[PDB]
This record gives structure tokens, C-alpha cells and sequence, in this order.
């Protein structure tokens, strides 16, 4: 039978059948119970919608992700999205399809553990692997080398990885992500006067986040001329009219990636994060990583970061390398699309996790050899 | 057009229904005897000694245990997929016919010929 | 053809009371009882029953036909009784979506218009002016290329 | 995860709130009669696993319907 | 058996069976002793003609409505129209037969609480439910969502539901109504020469209202024209002759609804009392509300309103929006017709508040979750 890749993500669920170009159903990862009292009768109200119906009726929920920061924090939210997106996105039955979960790099053990239990007891499916996020969007560029830096929206994590060998002592995974990004948006809106403060609007400011912000090729630069000119104000329509108008802070929302002190947090950005990872690899594979630099996740698709990230990158490295990025234009989906072509390998197929051998050493087994 | 075959044609199509729903029903219950003997197979009492009862019987209880978790199984998945399907025909519902609830009435009916009276 | 047919053949008092009164609205005594389907239709409105015109054209485009604007007891009776509501309910919506299924093999979400023309010729009825194209020309409402369940209530809705 | 109640009360359905029975520790006559009970109750409850098959084919096709009622309805 | 669907209101009392299109019975609640002396014997005088009866003797007596703005000021009054009511303009006697009250939003506890109390105690009957005013009106108009504006004759209230989930932090509640533009009517004749002072010309005046006004469209441009020409001067012909002229009071006592200065009232009038009670929704219902915003109640029959309102949200409200009005024809029952179908559903048949239920926990039932 054919293989379910599934891939939870934090902020949109990824999923369908192996063997595929893209994923079936996609929708985000929200439950959102009703917050006011309800007067009509039989109106069929129900007690959680989650998934893309919550995405309609948000304008009366308290949405609420069940995955903060890669791990899982709300186990019964989390299942009751898995049960939603086996049974009424794919409508297939679990008891007949393995499933392929991805998961970040240097999480913590329980999690996946509590993960495959509940794969093995309540969906009951035949056998599930688990994967690291990074190894499949390297699947997907059909390389075979390179430093992957998978900014999705929960975690940013950098997995550097050399003619198929990983290299775990260099794994620099750091937690500033798409979320943060949205929190700060809706923070620095205010300095015009737009205040979000409803759950249900940090949506809307997603929303602003996705279509309007893009990173700036150099920060000072733009920063002087948006203080001048008025040629970068954009405006955009509120969902019930008022429309507003973003100014700088186009660019100044995604520059907390290169500056994480924008949000108070210490580390350094995803430009120097990456180099560092490059030089605790060894000597000699360092021009190879330096030349297939992969970009993925959902999180590296503003306009203008494949430019930026190489400047950076070209700034600190050694003048002789050659740095090159890798860019994609199915940036989105392709943790998914390597998940698909690694399921639907013949060499895999025996690497699954079978029910058996659950039954045998209980949930610890993905600790073992079966990773 | 007539409206003379109307009542006579539906009512042709209502008897064929209820044989065709007749017949499903028969054939379900056929079907569903024939799994069961090939499942549950049917019980011997002929010549057996006590022993010969006794594993039996244990068997048909590791059977009973196995059955149990099938069934129950297959039960939870009949209650998900019940109260699925009754949600998904609300929805439907609510998109198409909610707005017609209220218009299932009952009106016009005495004050048509209840004003002069006054 | 036979329902209101039979129902006229056994007349019952409660609908008698009515024909009565529109009778000697209309027939003063020892008349053949002409009441034209235009004038019928206009007592029909008028005393206090049913105002709905569309039965009163059907007949007026269908009686009075003959040219001598005298119209039968027989279609007379059948036309008011019919223009009142003469049914059922039509059986159970969740039972006529079973019957349906069990019409319906293909199972697409739909079901076709050669199953209905199969689910017909299984019933064994006489075909007229309203058969072969007036199914689909009723049916083709949205033509959706298939007669749904939703379709086929559109079409025949209230099936007994 | 929070369904800890749902897992916990699967396995207490298929091991301990089933109908966990001693069963070979009977008189023959008594066994004999245990034996048919589970015989009879094998056959009952399986007779409902296949009426429950058959909801499932019902349900499949309530939801294809409403599938192809949305997709033409939007 | 069958419900009774009684609906108190302040100057109707509209009552009937559930399941039909239009209340049985509607007459004015009002209860007359009478004033003078009386001589001829044996007369059959009574001590109170209350309803009907009494607008046919009005000449001789006192009428009294015993409900002021939504709340029952002298409940033996109240008592007095319940029973006739119950027994002359029904004939049914309610011991065999649950009832349906309807209440404004807001009210004092106390009056509920009376009401379910006589309800059980005088006239004794199986089971009542009492239902706000405004979510009738929501459930006649056959819809699930929209912001209904009842203008009574009590009390003007304006609730917002959103998908069947009533918001009760966004009710507004204004008590103009239309009592307070029968008074001010009455008010303003006294500049031609006609002086209405007796409760029983107030009825007069209410027919004049009701007859004679209309909302204008543009206030100030009727005021200028009524001012110059005379084609708005519409004649009308007192219960004994001397037909008066009213000229431009026509549009200026229904006027007072837009702005409650003219009576001295503070607030804004209804056509901002409704935007208001949109903005303080949330700002993802906002487009919902705009297009589906219900008129009901006798107050809201002026002819002209429902493009007066229209105007004048759409000045209000964003340019994007669509502003659509909803004004059935049967405005007057319209809350009436909607409590028919609320009391017709089956699943609503187990809400009723239950005798045995009142015995166990006191009047004090009503405020629990049998609301
Ligand atoms: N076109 C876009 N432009 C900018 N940001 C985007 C875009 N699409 C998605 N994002 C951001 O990426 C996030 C989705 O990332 P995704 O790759 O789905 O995370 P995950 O790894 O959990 O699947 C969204 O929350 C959004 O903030
Ligand atoms: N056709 C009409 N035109 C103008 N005003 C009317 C009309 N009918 C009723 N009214 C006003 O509405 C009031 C009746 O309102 P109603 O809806 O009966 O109040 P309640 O909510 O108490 O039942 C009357 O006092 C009258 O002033
Ligand atoms: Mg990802
Ligand atoms: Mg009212």
C-alpha cells in the first residue's frame, strides 16, 4: 500500500500520500473552542473546530496552537488535529498506511516518544518513522551534501551535512522563528496607532506579515530613505475596511532575523549562526558546504533573503570560497517533498518501525537503532 | 405532459425501492451469516470429553479476548464516524437548509375567513 | 390518473361540502355543469381556498379545449382536488436517500440519468408527452450532467 | 498528551473492561455451558462488527455525497 | 399538547398558539377604571374594562398601561390583562398548556422572577420559558447571524449575534421608544392650536402617529421645503369632526428617533446606537453585521425608515462595507412569529422550566441554566 507523510509542523499541517509533487490538504494547526454563550437552539454548535474551519469562525474563538516551539505542549489538542487531518482531509482509514512524522533536530525525547505511542495506540497504524526535518528538504534540492537552515515558524535549526554523513556535534538550532517574527509585527504596529491584541488578530497580522514585509538588502540605507521619501508606504485593507499603511516597518519586521536583539534575544542571526556552523565542521569540507548553502521552510520566503543572507555570508567567509544559496521556488513545501521521495524509496522500505517491535521494547524503541 | 402518470409513476418507483431495500437487507443478513461462519466457526458438541472441552473453550476465550479488541475497536470507530458524519450534516445543513427551518409554517389558515366576525 | 380518480369514485363528504358551495356559485340549477376552467379558476381563487394561479392556467391550457367552455365533473373534481395538496409527504428524506443509494450504484456523489431511466423501466409504466425529454428537461436545471438525489426531488419532488 | 483518559480506557477495553473470564476452571457440564456463552456472544458481537462495516459504507457515502454537493455548491 | 406563545410587550399584548403564522388575539393593554359618578342602576357596571374593551368606553375612564419602559410597574394590572388574556381572548384555560414570555435585554431580576411567580403559583401552569425580545425577531427573519434593532413601544434594544453565539457585551439598550414620540407628538401639536391633555386623547394622538408620520430622508431639506410650499399638509378628521392639518410635524415626531435632543434625551439616536454596537464586536463579525442588520418591532413601520438607516450607517460605516437592511413586511409580529418557531422545535422541548424544577429551587430558577 501507499505511504501517509504526514508532517506536523507549527503553524500549518502538511500532509498526503507519498509519491506526490505536493501535499494534499494543508491548513493550519489551531483549536479554537467557542468563547461566548450561544443563544440560538439547534444551531449545531460544537464544542472545538480546528484545522481551516477555525480560520472562518475566528471572529468568536480563542484559537490556541498545540506546538509552541517544535515540541508539543497540549497533548489532547495535538491528537484531536491528527484524528482531523487523518479523517476528513485524507479520509483514510490509519489502519492500512504507514506514516512518515518529521521532527526538529534536538528536541526533547518525551515528545517523541509520547508521539509514537500515540501512533501505535490510538490510530493503530502498521508503523510509523520518525525523521529529521533537515535531511528531507536536503532530499528534496537532489543533493547529497550541504548546510540546510530550515526557518519554519516555530524553531530555526541549521543541520550541516557532508556526502550523506550528518554531522551532530554542529547542529545549531536556535528559537527565533515565524512566530516571533508575527509577535514583534503586531508589537511595533502600534507605533502608528493599530493595536492587535486578540488572538484572532494576530492572523491579521500574519496576514500583513506574509504579503507586505520583505527583507532589506541593506538596513541603514533603507532605513534613511523610508525616514525621507514616501515611496515604500504600502497600504492594506483591514477584513472589515479601514485600511492602513505600513512604513517601515516593511523591512524592520524580517531584520530580526540578522539582528535577534530586536527581541531581546542574545544569539546572533541566521547569517552568522550559519557560518558558525560551517566552521565547527571539519577543515576540508568547508568549501563544499560554503557552495550549497539550502535554503528552506517556510519562514525564508521573503522577498529578497537569498540576496541578503549571501551578502552576509560572503562578508564573513574567506574571500577565495565561492558562496552560493540555493533558493528553490518550492521553498514551502520542501521538508514535504523530500519526505515523499524518501517514503517511496525501495532501500527505506525496510527502515519502518513495525508494530512488533513496538509491542517488544515498548515506546523507547525509536531511541534505537530503528531512529 | 400529465399530471396523470405522476402518482403512478411514483408509486411504481416507491415499490421498486422498497424491494430494492428489501433485498439489500436479505443479502446484508446473508453475507453477514456467512463472514460470521467463516469467522466464528460453528460449534461442535458431539463425542468430546472434558478435556477435549476444556481446550476447546480456552481457545474460545483467547478468540473472545481477540474478537473483544476488534470489536471495540471497530466500535469507537463507528461512534467517530457517526458523530462525523451527523456534525458534516448539520454543516450541510446550516449551509442549505438552515434558512429553511423557519419556514416550515403552519399559517394562513385561520384569519383568512376570521375578520368579519368581529 | 386513478389516485384522485378513485378518490372522486368513493366522493367524500369534507371535500363535498366545497364542491357544493362552488356549485351553486356556479350552477344555479338543472345545468350541465360547465363552470369554464377560466371562471373556475376564479371561484377557485376566490372562495377563500388555495390562490394559487398555476393550477388554474395548467387547466385553462388544458380544458376547455373542446371549444364549448364546459368542462367534465370528472377533471373537474380531479383538477380541485389536485390543486389542494394530495400527498404523503412524499416518504422519508433519509428513506428516499436509502432508495436512492440503492438506485444509484456509481456512488460519485451523484447518481446519472441512465440509472434513472433503468430505475423507470424496472417500474413498468406507460410513457406519454411527459416522458424521454421531460425528465431531463426538468432535471436540467443547473445541468450539472446527472440527475442527483437533490436533482431528482427537484424534478419529481414529494415521491409517494 | 492529554488523551491519556481515550488510550487508557482502549486498553482497559481490550484487557481489563472486556469480559475478562476464568473459564477452564468448570464443571463439564458448567464449562460446556461457558463454552457456548462465549460461542454465542463471539457470534452476536461479530454479527454487530459486520453492522458496523456496513455503517462504515453508509457513512462513506453520506460523506461522498456531501463532498459533491459542496464541490458543486462552491 | 400545544404551547402558548404569549409575548407581554408595552401597548400590544399579541398572544396565540405556537405553530401558526400570526398572534390569535392583539390588543392594547391597558386596564380603565372608570371616573364619574354613574346614575342609571342595574347598568351591568364593572369596576375595570381592561384590552379592548376599554378603548371602545374610553370617553368615561382612565386608562393606565401597567407596563412603563419593558419592566411592570403595578403588577396587579399585569395580573388582571394575563388573565383576561388566558380566558376570553383564548378561551383555554392554563393548566394545560406551557407558556412562552418574552423580556427585553437588561431588565430588573425582580420582574422576571414576579412573572415566573405568577405564572406557577396564580394561574398555575405546567411549564414557562422566557425569551429575550430580540432573538425571536432573529429566528423569524430565518437567519443565524445579524444585529437586530427592536424598536418597541417600551423600549428600544439593539442585540448583535454572531453564528447563533449572542455577544452580551455589546447590547445597547435606549429607552425611547415609541411612547416617548406619542408624548412628544402631543407635545408639538400645541403650536397650531390643538391641545390633547386627557390619557384618553393620547390614544387620538397615537392614531394621528400612526397614520400621519414619516421619517424623512433629509431632515433639513424637508424642513425648508414644508416651510415654503403646502403639499405636505395632510388633513385628518378628529372622533367627532373638526379635522386638523398637520404640516411639518409629519417627519418631525418620528424624527426624535435619530436625535433624542428633541426630547432631551443625551444619547445618539438609533442609527449610531447600532454602529456603535458593531464596533464593540469583533473586528472579524464586522462584515457579517453590516449586511445582515434585521429591523423589527412596531416602532421601526414609519414609512422611509428603512432608507433613512441605510444613509445614514453608510455615512457612519466604512466606504468598502456593504450595508444592507432588512425590513420584512411583518415587522410588527415579527418577534410574535419567530417565538411560534422557537416554541415549535423539538429541540427546544426539553427547556422549559418544569413545576417540579420551580418547587426544588424557588422563583430564583429562572436565572439558571434553564434561562
Ligand atoms: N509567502 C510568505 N512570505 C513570508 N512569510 C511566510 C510566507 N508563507 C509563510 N510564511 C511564514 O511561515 C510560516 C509557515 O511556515 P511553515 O514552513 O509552514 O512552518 P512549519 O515548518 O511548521 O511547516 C507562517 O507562519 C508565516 O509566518
Ligand atoms: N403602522 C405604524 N406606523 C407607525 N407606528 C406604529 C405603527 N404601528 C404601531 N406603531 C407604534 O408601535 C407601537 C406598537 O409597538 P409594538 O411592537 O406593539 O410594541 P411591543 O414591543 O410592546 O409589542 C404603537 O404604540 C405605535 O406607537
Ligand atoms: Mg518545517
Ligand atoms: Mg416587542
Amino acid at each position: 500500500t501507499t505511504a501517509l507523510v504526514c508532517d506536523n509542523g507549527s503553524g500549518l499541517v502538511k500532509a498526503g500520500f507519498a509519491g506526490d509533487d505536493a501535499p494534499r490538504a494543508v491548513f493550519p494547526s489551531i483549536v479554537g473552542r467557542p468563547r461566548h454563550q450561544g443563544v440560538m437552539v439547534g444551531m449545531g454548535q460544537k464544542d472545538s473546530y480546528v484545522g481551516d474551519e477555525a480560520q472562518s469562525k475566528r471572529g468568536i474563538l480563542t484559537l490556541k496552537y498545540p506546538i509552541e516551539h517544535g515540541i508539543i505542549t497540549n497533548w489532547d489538542d495535538m491528537e484531536k488535529i491528527w484524528h482531523h487531518t487523518f479523517y476528513n482531509e485524507l479520509r483514510v482509514a490509519p489502519e492500512e498506511h504507514p506514516t512518515l512524522l518529521t521532527e526538529a533536530p534536538l528536541n526533547p525525547k518525551a515528545n517523541r516518544e509520547k508521539m509514537t505511542q500515540i501512533m501505535f495506540e490510538t490510530f493503530n497504524v502498521p508503523a510509523m518513522y520518525v525523521a529529521i526535518q533537515a535531511v528531507l528538504s536536503l532530499y528534496a534540492s537532489g543533493r547529497t551534501t550541504g548546510i540546510v537552515l530550515d526557518s519554519g515558524d516555530g524553531v530555526t535549526h541549521n543541520v550541516p551535512i557532508y556526502e550523506g554523513y550528518a554531522l551532530p556535534h554542529a547542529i545549531m538550532r536556535l528559537d527565533l522563528a515565524g512566530r516571533d517574527l508575527t509577535d514583534y509585527l503586531m508589537k511595533i504596529l502600534t507605533e502608528r496607532g493599530y493595536s492587535f491584541v486578540t488572538t484572532a488578530e494576530r492572523e491579521i497580522v500574519r496576514d500583513i506579515k506574509e504579503k507586505l514585509c520583505y527583507v532589506a538588502l541593506d538596513f541603514e540605507n533603507e532605513m534613511a530613505t523610508a525616514a525621507s521619501s514616501s515611496s515604500l508606504e504600502k497600504s492594506y485593507e483591514l477584513p472589515d475596511g479601514q485600511v492602513i499603511t505600513i512604513g517601515n516597518e516593511r523591512f524592520r519586521c524580517p531584520e530580526t532575523l540578522f539582528q535577534p536583539s530586536f527581541i531581546g534575544m542574545e544569539s546572533a542571526g541566521i547569517h552568522e549562526t550559519t557560518y558558525n556552523s560551517i566552521m565547527k565542521c571539519d577543515i576540508d569540507i568547508r568549501k563544499d558546504l560554503y557552495a550549497n548553502n539550502v535554503l528552506s521552510g517556510g519562514t525564508t520566503m521573503y522577498p529578497g533573503i537569498a540576496d541578503r543572507m549571501q551578502k552576509e555570508i560572503t562578508a564573513l567567509a574567506p574571500s577565495t570560497m565561492k558562496i552560493k544559496i540555493i533558493a528553490p521556488p518550492e521553498r514551502k513545501y520542501s521538508v514535504w517533498i523530500g519526505g515523499s521521495i524518501l517514503a517511496s524509496l525501495s532501500t527505506f522500505q525496510q527502515m519502518w518501525i513495525s508494530k512488533q517491535e513496538y509491542d517488544e521494547a515498548g515506546p523507547s524503541i525509536v531511541h534505537r537503532k530503528c531512529f | 405532459i400529465s399530471a396523470s402518470r405522476k402518482l403512478q409513476l411514483k408509486t411504481l418507483m416507491l415499490q421498486i425501492a422498497k424491494q430494492e431495500m428489501e433485498r439489500e437487507a436479505e443479502e446484508r443478513r446473508g453475507e453477514k451469516g456467512r463472514v460470521l461462519r467463516t469467522r466464528c466457526q460453528p460449534l461442535e458438541l458431539d463425542g468430546l470429553g472434558f478435556e477435549e472441552l476444556q481446550d476447546l473453550c480456552r481457545q474460545l476465550h483467547a478468540r473472545v479476548d481477540k474478537v473483544d479488541e476488534e470489536r471495540y475497536d471497530v466500535e469507537a470507530k463507528v461512534t467517530k464516524n457517526i458523530t462525523e458524519i451527523a456534525d458534516l450534516t448539520q454543516k450541510i445543513y446550516d449551509l442549505r437548509g438552515k434558512f429553511k427551518r423557519p419556514t416550515l409554517r403552519r399559517v394562513r389558515i385561520s384569519a383568512d375567513a376570521m375578520m368579519q366576525a368581529l | 390518473d386513478d389516485i384522485y380518480k378513485a378518490a372522486v369514485e368513493q366522493l367524500t363528504e369534507e371535500q363535498k361540502n366545497e364542491f357544493k358551495a362552488a356549485f351553486d356559485i356556479f350552477v344555479l340549477g338543472a345545468e350541465d355543469g360547465c363552470i369554464s376552467t377560466k371562471e373556475l379558476g376564479k371561484v377557485m381563487r376566490m372562495l377563500g381556498q388555495n390562490p394559487t394561479p398555476e393550477e388554474l392556467q395548467e387547466m385553462i391550457d388544458e380544458v376547455d379545449e373542446d371549444g364549448s367552455g364546459t368542462v367534465d365533473f370528472d377533471e373537474f373534481l380531479v383538477m380541485m382536488v389536485r390543486c389542494m395538496k394530495d400527498d404523503s409527504k412524499g416518504k422519508s428524506e433519509e428513506e428516499l436517500s436509502d432508495l436512492f443509494r440503492m438506485f444509484d450504484k456509481n456512488a460519485d456523489g451523484y447518481i446519472d440519468l441512465d440509472e434513472l431511466k433503468m430505475m423507470l423501466q424496472a417500474t413498468g409504466e406507460t410513457i406519454t408527452e411527459d416522458d424521454i425529454e421531460e425528465l431531463m428537461k426538468d432535471g436540467d436545471k443547473n445541468n450539472d450532467g446527472r440527475i442527483d438525489y437533490d436533482e431528482f426531488l427537484e424534478f419529481m419532488k414529494g415521491v409517494e | 498528551g492529554k488523551r491519556q483518559t481515550e488510550r487508557e480506557k482502549k486498553k482497559k477495553i481490550l484487557a481489563e473492561r472486556r469480559k475478562a473470564l476464568a473459564i477452564d476452571h468448570l464443571n463439564e457440564d458448567q464449562l460446556r455451558e461457558k463454552a457456548k456463552e462465549l460461542w454465542q456472544s463471539i457470534h452476536n458481537l461479530e454479527a454487530e462488527k459486520f453492522d458496523l462495516q456496513e455503517k462504515f459504507k453508509q457513512q462513506k457515502y453520506e460523506i461522498n455525497v456531501l463532498r459533491n454537493r459542496i464541490n458543486d455548491n462552491q
